[PDB]
């Protein structure tokens, strides 16, 4: 007998509030933090120190709101036993669940919305991945299958793997079958890369989806419910081994980080999760490229240096990479460089949504503000990955 | 001439100075030093490059 | 090894106090008179937004010479119920008294008394007085 | 003669100053305590070097 | 005039050396680098204030 | 000139001393192996430097 | 008489810095780094030596 | 890196050895002569409150000519199980050689140096002459 306690019934409803007040109170001191930097630190002596302590306890009450709204993973675990030891027993087969880190926990609002993606998967795999004992036996591999759904926290994100040891994604039949459709894919692509072309429309795990899985959903719309939570996806499958999916949930989706550079006056954001390195480059590291287009050397691999004021076309940039800076950027596993004029610093602004009053132009994602009161424009990381694929 | 040097290397020094500052916070903690380090170096060349 | 205390100088005499019960050190700051209250006790000055009250030891001993100046230091202490500075003249040196360093209180009549004081410090021609600052400030006069 | 000293005396002190700024760097937030204390001591060097 | 500042901040320096020090052993074994810099930093103050 | 160039070299020779003394006292007892040696490097670089 | 007890003071110099490269053997890649400074603070000796 | 060496010169040839096992490098201080030595030992010094005895390895090879002036300097060791001095005529400088630096021992009837040969540094021209220091002094000639 270590500790009890109790527990009182409080509608989601009242739950749901506190996120609303607490989220603008995190938002409202963001900007009012920025603003106290940039100013004198006279005024603003005791101010930021006071931040400080305010910064940190503004996130503990939002996490422990989000705590008290979350829901141990053993109660989503607790429903793939019904379709794992149930179907197992009518098709023939036999099939042993496994979870691991029951402890964790997620937010009630993505378990009323990530079972029945999960769902789905578990039954592909008693189908189409793992095969009859008999079958098994014959190759080496055990009778008794091995299905594991592992769970665990991560920092401010939430780890969901579905590990099986089933006959394997196939890679000849994804790539004739995504190459069909019009999907760019190679053979230099591994096991694994292969393995994520199958968010292909109407196409999961096998190419009869309709006519086998009862439910309209699959990898296609698997993946379209993680983008509206903010979540990832991933995939390490093959051949002859087994199958694995990870699925990511993030926890608060308000705040941005990236780095603040100057282009000229005006003054841009770029995302921190996609800038990888910096410097100056000199005349021992720029060479040309068809097209009145140059190259920069990192480490053998010339890389393609994109000027960011071209695409918004600025008037008395550094066009010469010599005076301004380059950054190397990366987006969809392709690095790719980028010409500013001067950086400033890392900054968690706050991202603002320009489609409230307009719409999405190109080259730009999102937008903030700054201390001033000047608007920062954010750059979008995916629009620069295809500019240079054109030059 | 030679101050149009001077100004020109400094300069590049004081670019060059900035990126290591901005590569060391970018590391996280395993860039603390690196990070008033790399702050004090581009100072001293904006001082050098102003004087 | 031995214990350590932080030394301080108190115009023409010398005391001492446990190194782990201060926090730190900072020049003399503005405080705020309280209503009714001791005169050895300048006032409160905040810190941190902490109200942290400022008490002059060199007062309360009750010492016949008193001297003010611009160099004036303040040790701010961390004790395990409150959190009250002391005014010093200027720190001394910190030691490492030993086992035969520390000696007794005196047997005559001194400024404090035997339950405010832990102790003597030696350490060559300058004999220290150890206070023990703990229990003064958390004594029954300042509750 | 003494002031000559006194400069070199200031001079040093801002030196040892310097490195502790920096080891107060490389340690993080373990070390907020000293940078003030050693930005300070080498302000002081600066007004003696200075004066 | 001016010697009896440097004679006030020499005094003052051999107090924020002092305190740096203090700070220094209270914090054990991560402490000790700023003891050394601390210990010859004070000197410089003590030399400075009598000079 | 070439006491100019041995007065750099001299005074070189303490800074890289200092900062190996610094680090070596930074933290830890190991640290005396290349304290006692930095020490005495930093004492011949200044018999050197003034010299 | 200077000059002869420099080469002296260098001399000497060489012997503790050449002792500091053997205590840093002993940590492998974690003494890296007086490696490098014990290399120049020897190689500087040598450099004030002969000059 | 590789293997750290301590490389030291005797006049003309040139012999490397383990650095770790290097103490401290000193000059050529005092030694007692002991006539019941043979002539390759020259006598034992006070360190450390520990009879090291000094050993002149430029002697042992029987060279031309041995000096002992300022020049000359002595490296402490440590096997351990005893501390043992080595006379050597100027240090080098420390160096990190390779497995592909480092060459096997030579071939012939004789042992001879190959009991401690550990290798040969073939630092491209320079060459290294890489003797093990335990089984240097702990051979029947040194023992």
């Amino acid at each position: 007998r270590s500790n009890e306690s109790t527990s009182i019934r409080v509608a989601v409803e009242k739950v749901d509030q506190l996120i609303n007040l607490v989220g603008e109170l995190v938002i409202t001191q963001s900007m009012l933090a920025q603003r106290s930097s940039e100013l004198d630190p006279v005024n603003h002596g005791d101010l930021i120190t006071s931040m400080g302590q305010l910064q940190r306890n503004a996130r503990d009450l939002q996490e422990s709101v989000m705590s008290i709204r979350m829901m141990p993973m053993e109660y989503v675990f607790s429903r793939y036993p019904r379709l794992v030891r149930d179907l197992a027993g009518k098709l023939g087969k036999q099939v042993e669940l496994t979870l691991v880190g029951s402890s964790t926990e997620l937010d009630k609002s993505l378990i009323e919305r990530i079972i029945d993606p999960l769902t789905h998967l578990v039954r592909n795999s008693l189908d189409h991945g793992i095969e009859l004992p008999e079958k098994r036996l014959a190759a080496g591999k055990n009778s008794v299958g091995n299905l594991i759904l592992s769970a665990e926290h991560q920092g401010g994100n939430i780890c969901i793997e579905v590990t099986d040891d089933g006959a394997g994604l196939n890679r000849e039949r994804i790539l004739a079958k995504a190459a069909s459709q019009g999907l760019t894919v190679s053979e230099n692509m591994s096991d694994d890369e292969v393995a994520m072309l199958i968010f292909a429309p109407g196409f999961s795990t096998a190419e009869q989806v309709t006519d086998v899985s009862g439910r309209g959903v699959g990898m296609d719309v698997v993946k379209r419910n993680i983008q509206k939570m903010g979540g990832h996806v991933e995939i390490q499958s093959k051949q002859g081994t087994g199958t694995t999916i990870r699925i990511l949930l993030p926890l608060t989706l308000a705040i941005l980080d990236g780095m603040s550079v100057r282009v000229a006056d005006e003054v841009f954001i770029l995302p921190l999760n996609a800038v990888m390195e910096s410097l100056q480059p000199r005349e021992a590291d720029l060479h040309p490229l068809a097209g009145g287009e140059r190259v920069l050397e990192v480490r053998g691999e010339y890389l393609p240096i994109v000027e960011l004021w071209k695409v918004f076309n600025v008037a008395g940039a550094k066009t010469e990479a010599t005076q301004g800076i380059v950054v190397i950027l990366q987006s969809g596993g392709r690095r790719y460089a980028l010409l500013v004029d001067q950086l400033i610093g890392q900054h968690q602004v706050v991202v603002k949504n320009l489609e409230s009053n307009y719409r999405k132009v190109p080259g730009i994602s999102a937008a903030t503000i700054l201390g001033d009161g000047s608007v920062a424009l954010i750059v979008d990381v995916s629009a620069l990955q295809a500019i240079n694929r054109e030059q | 001439d030679i101050i149009s040097v001077i100004d020109g290397i400094a300069f590049q020094t004081n670019i060059l100075a900035l990126n290591a500052a901005v590569e060391a916070a970018r590391a996280g903690e395993q860039g603390r030093g690196f990070a008033v380090v790399a702050g004090e170096v581009r100072n001293l060349a904006q001082r050098s490059a102003q004087a | 090894s031995g214990q350590e205390f932080l030394v301080f100088t108190l115009g023409d005499e010398e005391y001492g106090i446990d190194i782990l019960k201060v926090q730190e050190i900072r020049g003399y700051d503005q405080v705020t008179r309280i209503a009714n209250t001791p005169a050895f006790i300048k006032g409160v000055t905040n810190l941190r937004g902490v109200i942290v009250p400022i008490v002059d030891l060199r007062i309360k001993f009750s010492q016949v010479d008193v001297d003010y100046n611009d160099n004036t230091v303040v040790i701010v202490l961390n004790l395990g119920q409150r959190v009250v500075g002391i005014v010093v003249d200027g720190v001394s040196d910190v030691l490492s008294l030993t086992a035969e360093q520390i000696r007794p209180a005196p047997e005559f009549a001194v400024t404090l008394s035997t339950e405010y004081l832990t102790g003597l410090g030696a350490l060559g021609d300058r004999m220290l007085i150890l206070v023990n600052i703990e229990k003064l400030l958390n004594s029954e006069e300042m509750a």
